């Protein structure tokens, strides 16, 4: 696997090229709750189509049996539009950039009957990080670990590789200059904010479950049968 | 089958 | 503001002193299981077990600095996460089975309905920690850290969290301090580290889905659930 | 007022 012979900056470098692009909601006001959940749906589902080519660009994933690919995404999908979410939203204190012409913040999570909820997680996630300093390099590799970590469980190469990463965040941190003590205690600061995005998560799909059982929002094939899979 | 399969082969 | 005071090895001792009993359970051979009955033997167990925890969070360093409030909250999101982290850690040295109790063990042939998953998942985490072969000193570390995490997120002034934050920082140089201790070079120890709380994310997936179960069990009705556990069901809801 | 609250408080 060529994932493993990577150097630390080598690794960096193929996950910082593999970002996918930040796409655009619908154009055109306040919101109406079913206007919001199809604006956010609707940018869910073609990000999920650049998730599963950045995937396939992260080193180690290839190597997958085609199986463990679809299970690894399936299991994290929402953890990593989450990520995603609380990422660009750092320099956005309060607020919630789903795009840059969809800017949220608590307030219209109300619209929608338990949004207000994870609208204030995110927003906690969000300042978490910012308070952090999280760098752009944190981010790839955080966002790569869900990727292999979250249904690693649900099933040896994937260790190695996740051992790999750990390996370049800590790389990371020694060149940002931070000592053995703050390497260490940064690390684990990062891994267990994974815990909440992992709950967070965890909530997200139950509301999709009964969004879908409602029928009110429209909903994509793609979406349902990632919806399907946690059930 | 799965649109996953297809958007991952592709 | 002791926490912040003990050395790595008294935050261990001190940790290691504070570990509740393996409680049993009131299964009997003699009785026909059923889905029913065999569900009330575990949260019958898991409610013993919760009057343990919370006079075991109390001995757990800086957990007393909180507020009551504060202390209720973290509890009510990390209570299930304990009990299944204490479950996969006594349940190590059998591998396919779970040990509840000393007199239930299970294979998960068991059979009961939406648990199967569980069991699975429980033992892969179980088998996880056998092969890092965790140590004691390592599992009431990871505990520690459950208590103080899991709730730290959705709980303004603000310094509470900040000492919290202290905390946890402090029982990660705990964490360092074991591997170290153990001859692990500094790309193992910072590996290990990262192993170990990666499981966590296992752990509060494999919460939320107890909750989820919980609640069904309530209800249907039939699953005899205690006040204690009805009013941390309610407060995850 | 909680079970929990009255046990910590204890
Ligand atoms: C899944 C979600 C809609 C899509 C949201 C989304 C879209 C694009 C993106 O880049 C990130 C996100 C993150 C949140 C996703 C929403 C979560 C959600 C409902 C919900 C309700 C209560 C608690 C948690 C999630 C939803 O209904
Ligand atoms: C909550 C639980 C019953 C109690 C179990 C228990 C009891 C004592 C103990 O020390 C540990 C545990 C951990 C597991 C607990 C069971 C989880 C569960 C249902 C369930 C179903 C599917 C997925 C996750 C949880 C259950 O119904």
């Amino acid at each position: 696997s060529l994932a493993l012979s990577l150097t630390a900056d080598q690794m960096v470098s193929a996950l910082l090229d593999a970002e996918p692009p930040i796409l655009y909601s619908e154009y055109d006001r306040p919101f109406s709750e079913a206007s919001m959940m199809g604006l956010l749906t609707n940018l869910a589902d073609r990000e999920l189509v650049h998730m599963i080519n950045w995937a396939k660009r992260v080193p180690g994933f290839v190597d997958l049996t085609l199986h463990d690919q679809v299970h690894l995404l399936e299991c994290a999908w929402l953890e990593i539009l989450m990520i995603g979410l609380v990422w660009r939203s750092m320099e956005h204190p309060g607020k919630l950039l789903f795009a840059p012409n969809l800017l949220l913040d608590r307030n219209q999570g109300k619209c929608v009957e338990g949004m207000v909820e994870i609208f204030d997680m995110l927003l906690a996630t969000s300042s978490r990080f910012r308070m952090m300093n999280l760098q752009g390099e944190e981010f790839v590799c955080l966002k790569s670990i869900i990727l292999l970590n979250s249904g690693v469980y649900t099933f040896d190469h994937i260790h190695r590789v996740l051992d790999k990463i750990t390996d370049t965040l800590i790389h990371l941190m020694a060149k940002a200059g931070l000592t053995l003590q703050q390497q260490h205690q940064r690390l684990a600061q990062l891994l267990l904010i994974l815990s909440h995005i992992r709950h967070m998560s965890n909530k997200g799909m139950e509301h999709l479950y009964s969004m879908k059982c409602k029928n009110v929002v429209p909903l994509s094939d793609l979406l349902l049968e990632m919806l399907d899979a946690h059930r | 089958h799965k649109i996953l399969h297809r958007l991952l082969q592709d």
